[PDB]
């Protein structure tokens, strides 16, 4: 079982990051969403891969 | 640039709302035989 | 002019990964 | 691969994009194929 | 946009270089248009 490297990469442009500055936790909220979406990626790669 | 104002608005885009009025206000009315007619005066103009 | 909206942030829940 | 949980917060100002490289080594295994059956191409 | 001002110092060793990326969000505005009048293209 080659523990191959899966490349997960996410970026948040400065325009979209300063456009939505009205929220005090925008980075935090998108971080949690990405964490959970990576869990779903683990499931979905395990089956659909 | 020292005279120019600076402000730390924490929003990328906004508007500036000024109230103003719609014109003359004071006007006597014949309250004995006429109602006191009331008219709104707030011309909220919005910049960007 | 605009009554321009007030916006609150809420996360649309992704599928639960309890599996 | 424990230790391959590689998190890098590359605040790539050069492209005005804060980034996150969540590299992860993984391997999907079935411990025993005795108790692993499958059906594929189920019409309905 | 204070708090939207980015002053990242990327020490780009790849080019033997120090990079200072200072982004700033600005909005040039006139507080009162009544007290603001110009003249463009003054042929002297």
């Amino acid at each position: 079982y080659r523990c191959e490297q899966t490349n997960s990469d996410t970026h948040i442009t400065y325009q979209k990051l300063d456009a939505w500055a009205k929220f005090a936790d925008f980075q935090t909220r998108i971080r949690d969403a990405i964490i959970k979406r990576q869990a779903l990626d683990r499931i979905m790669i395990g089956f659909n891969g | 640039l020292k005279s120019i104002n600076f402000y730390g608005v924490p929003e990328q885009e906004g508007e500036k709302i000024g109230l103003g009025v719609s014109g003359p206000v004071a006007s006597t009315t014949d309250t004995t035989q006429q109602d006191r007619e009331t008219s709104d005066i707030s011309t909220m103009d919005g910049r960007r | 002019v605009a009554p321009s909206v007030q916006q609150k942030l809420e996360t649309k829940v992704q599928e639960s990964s309890d599996f | 691969q424990e230790g391959g949980r590689r998190r890098t917060i590359l605040d790539n100002a050069k492209r005005d994009r804060i980034e996150n490289y969540e590299s992860s080594n993984d391997a999907y295994v079935i411990e025993d194929l005795a108790c692993a059956a499958m059906a594929e191409n189920i019409a309905l």
